[PDB]
């Protein structure tokens, strides 16, 4: 199952629902006892984050869905310095 | 236990893979027909000390006389290093816990080239060995973060 | 009727394990006393061992420690000296018999990282965001066995900036120039 | 191997992942799962050429090192309007400031 992300500005990004349960925001979204309707629920906007920062959050699903439990060379995650401090926003407001 | 998942990914112990090859490192630059003496010597020799490299990394599984040499919670065992059960071969035994993963090394060498393989076994039995089952205890500190934990100090 | 025991060391340069020792040994003693709770084991008084060096106590939580244990006088590989090595434990001692584990020392530093050197605050995020000033995690060798929260990633990117750039501002204030006690760096032939 | 791929089109991005040496209709399959339209109505482009539906991602250059989680490939997609093909284009991201 796909799970759809839209950004601030509009943009759509589909990824997988397993991988965005890696937010903790989008799993209290997505799963629970079903009173609210979150097992059926498969889309969600974000007014908060843009869609470059966006994007750089969906890889970091993919990222660490692979290199969890891979005691093999886990390779660096590239956050340039110009979208470092706007992910740490992103990434806040969305883990745990 | 959960031990056994993290047995089957591949190097869950880094530098070390499930089958690799092991040399005799040591005496380098001496002349192989000495080498091939030391080596048969001390495994022979009361006192003496025998390692094997992983080819590619600087780790090394040591193996030590009991009689001069101890450690925490490791145990003797006489039937570790084999000779004479194969003429030009010696194989090896090695019981160990790593990363909380209870496993089995057993290997070779040729007696003329120095060069051998190896491959790990996973060990249920010293899993449910070993008391308390702290080994999960220890599985959640490498888990935990400390990233964001510590209390800010403004004086 | 020859016993033998056995345990994975690493063989490690002499060069190495001097400049280990002489980190933990300042961190207890003369530095800001960061290691101030580790013990320190001369090759004398060590349970016996032929080719025993030296042992490193460094406790953690809830009565366990790390214990890291050097060997020296190995097998000889050119010339005629003995070669070193190290050998990374963690000790539980809250079982009948103590519970002993091998570990990797990428697992260790990241095990011992979170006890004592210092890193990121509780109000690290909320001080960065603003402009507020906040500890820098001088132990970035800790947080590398698992791979780390995004929150983490994206603060560590943002601090490599800010030791990067002197003011042209500076917010953070840089770290000490005299390394910590990496297992990483005494037990890899990183280059 | 694995490749991990960004399938582009308009405003619409899937993140996916494939083998490397798997058929590039398939990955059409894979579409048609998402945005429920059948594999004949649309184009999968890499960088600047249309895909063969026969050949492999790993021949059409998405090898393992350059397609990875932290920064996957782009693909090209053009879900073909009724009766007539459409233009390839993808829409980009907001810039930051900075």
């Amino acid at each position: 199952m796909y799970v759809k992300l839209i950004s601030s500005d509009g943009h759509e990004f589909i990824v997988k629902r397993e991988h965005a349960l890696t937010s903790g925001t989008i799993k209290a979204m997505l799963s629970g006892p079903g009173q609210f309707a979150e097992n059926e629920t498969n889309e969600v906007n974000f007014r908060e984050i843009p869609s470059h920062v966006l994007s750089k959050v969906c890889m970091y699903f993919t990222y660490k869905v692979r290199y969890t439990n891979s005691s093999t060379e886990i390779p660096e995650f590239p956050i340039a310095p110009e979208i470092a401090l706007e992910l740490l926003m992103a990434a806040n407001f969305l883990d745990c | 236990p959960d031990q056994r998942s993290k047995f089957e990914n591949e190097e869950f112990f880094r530098k070390l893979s499930r089958e690799c090859e092991i040399k005799y490192t040591g005496f380098r630059d001496r002349p192989h027909e000495e080498r091939q003496a030391r080596f048969q010597n001390a495994c022979r020799d009361g006192r003496s000390e025998i390692a094997f490299v992983a080819t590619g990394t600087n780790l090394s599984l040591q193996f030590f006389p009991a009689s001069w040499q101890g450690e925490q919670r490791q145990t003797p065992s006489r039937e570790y290093v084999d000779l004479e059960r194969e003429a030009g071969k010696v194989y090896l035994k090695a019981p160990m816990i790593l990363n909380g993963v209870c496993v089995i090394w057993k290997g070779w060498i040729d007696l003329q080239r120095l060069d051998g393989m190896g491959c790990l076994e996973f060990d249920e039995e010293r899993a449910q060995q070993e008391d308390a089952l702290a080994q999960q205890a220890f599985e959640e500190a490498r888990r935990r973060t400390r990233e964001f934990e510590d209390r800010d100090r403004s004086h | 009727e020859k016993m033998w025991i056995v345990r994975p060391v690493w063989r490690v340069d002499r060069r190495k394990i001097e400049q280990w020792h002489s980190l933990v040994k300042y961190h207890m003693y003369k530095g800001k006393k960061e290691a101030r709770e580790w013990e320190y084991v001369p090759h004398f008084k060590v349970p016996w061992g032929w080719w025993s060096h030296s042992e490193v106590h460094i406790p953690l939580g809830n009565n366990t420690k790390i214990k890291v244990t050097t060997y020296w006088n190995l097998t000889t590989e050119k010339g005629w000296l003995g070669t070193y090595g190290a050998a990374l434990a963690y000790i539980d001692q809250k079982c009948d018999p103590p519970y002993f584990t091998d570990i990797d020392p990428i697992v260790a530093d990241s095990l011992i990282h979170k006890i004592y050197f210092p890193c990121f605050t509780d109000k690290a995020i909320r001080q960065a965001i603003l402009g507020e000033k906040v500890l820098l995690c001088g132990f970035q060798r800790g947080h590398r066995d698992q791979v780390g929260t995004l929150q983490y990633l994206a603060i560590q990117a943002w601090a490599r900036e800010q030791v990067k750039k002197h003011g042209r501002g500076s917010q953070v204030t840089l770290p000490s120039r005299v390394h910590f006690p990496s297992l990483a760096y005494l037990c890899g032939t990183l280059a | 191997m694995d490749v991990f791929l960004m399938i582009r089109r308009h405003k619409t991005t899937i993140f996916t992942d494939a083998k490397e040496s798997s058929t590039v209709f398939e990955l059409k399959r894979i579409v048609e799962g998402i945005l429920k339209r059948p594999p004949d109505e649309q184009r999968l482009y890499k960088d600047d050429q249309l895909l063969d539906d026969g050949k492999t991602l790993g021949e059409c250059g998405f090898t393992s090192q350059t397609a990875r989680p932290q920064a996957p490939a782009t693909v090209g997609l053009a879900f073909r309007a009724d009766d007539t093909f459409e233009a390839l284009c993808i829409e980009p991201f907001s810039s930051p400031p900075e």
